């Protein structure tokens, strides 16, 4: 019985008090929807999860299936929720790298070894470093933010920087 | 004579789903 | 009398089987 | 009258536990 | 107002959870002083009463598997219990059960069979009973302890359809009595 989508809206990115909208989704008219969160074994019986201010004990890994007749769903693809803003933002900066590549520093107070950067659009490219030291090749003019985290609960996110706008030549 | 007595609890739901890998 | 009214509702099923490697 | 039919089913169990590794 | 789901009942076989094929066993849900209704039931089938207790009189195939129970206060469900494993034995015969010693603190103990099965369970009588289990027949015990050893195979097939028990072994470890 093929996989359910999975969605939070807006977005998987969800600062802190923040809203979010997690909808399961399978074939019209089924039986039943589950949906659950991973770490803690929480679950439910209803294809949506509407969370009206995120919490850091919120973030963290579902997915969801549907049941008809008595058979079940493959799952989902797991939906990656994550709590921003529970720390300071950190700032960007960017500078010429090796050849034709772009080096962006996402500068931070803390010790932290997780970093992702973006840059606005359709579609988002993201980058992943454990150095605050994200090399692009080929990088793109664009609206660009970084955020930093920590390996050890790795859904609790920084604020995003404030934009950098880069133009590349 | 009334109505009759409420009938006997449904059965056990089915089995959840299976677990993550 | 009439037939008396459906019963109350079963309980929770048991766990789903265990997930692949 | 006569007793009721049963009710309706539980809902369905827990999801079942994560695979090994 | 209520601060919790209802505590598991216990869910016990008796006299064993191992029950030759013929032998009498008895399924007791128990759950506090004053329970309104109780539900036992058997996991991968829709078999289920509406009472604390199941009497087997002769233990069949069909009766082995898994069992859990539950209560109800008044329309609320409380949590199930341990799942209840009840095994037929008897279903094939018996192994052969021998021991070589390794000069190590340990023992490596044979349960032989003229069969395939690709299970095997060995148990020590004495209070809590030291269960060992495995993939192959001839199995490993470290820091044995002296008692009386049986034997029992079985295929994953059916995994609550177990043999005979083996005849039983009688070790002894030296220097560890009670003089
Ligand atoms: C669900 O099951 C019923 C038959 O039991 C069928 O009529 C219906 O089309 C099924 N729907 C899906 C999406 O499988
Ligand atoms: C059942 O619940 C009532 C309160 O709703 C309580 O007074 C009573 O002791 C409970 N008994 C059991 C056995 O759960
Ligand atoms: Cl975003």
């Amino acid at each position: 019985l093929p996989k359910p989508s999975l969605q939070a809206l807006p977005s998987s990115l969800v600062p802190l008090e923040k809203p979010v909208t997690l909808r399961c989704q399978g074939p019209p008219g089924v039986d039943l929807y589950r949906l659950e969160k991973l770490s803690s074994s929480r679950y439910q019986d209803q294809a949506v999860l509407f969370i009206p201010a995120m919490k850091r004990s919120l973030a963290g890994r579902y997915r969801c299936s549907y049941q008809n007749g008595s058979l079940w769903s493959l799952p989902s693809d797991q939906l990656e929720l994550v709590a921003t803003g529970v720390f300071a933002k950190p700032s960007l900066s960017a500078q010429p790298g090796s050849g034709g590549d772009v080096t962006l520093q996402c500068q931070t107070r803390y010790g932290f070894d997780q970093f992702a950067l973006y840059k606005e659009g359709d579609p988002e490219r993201w980058y992943r470093a454990s150095f605050p030291i994200i090399t692009v090749t080929a990088a793109h003019s664009g609206t660009y933010r970084c955020y930093s985290f920590s390996s050890r609960d790795p859904y609790l996110w920084s604020a995003p920087s404030d934009p950098l706008e880069l133009v590349v030549t | 004579g009334p109505p009759g007595p409420p009938g006997p609890p449904g059965p056990p739901g089915p089995p959840g789903p299976p677990g993550p890998p």
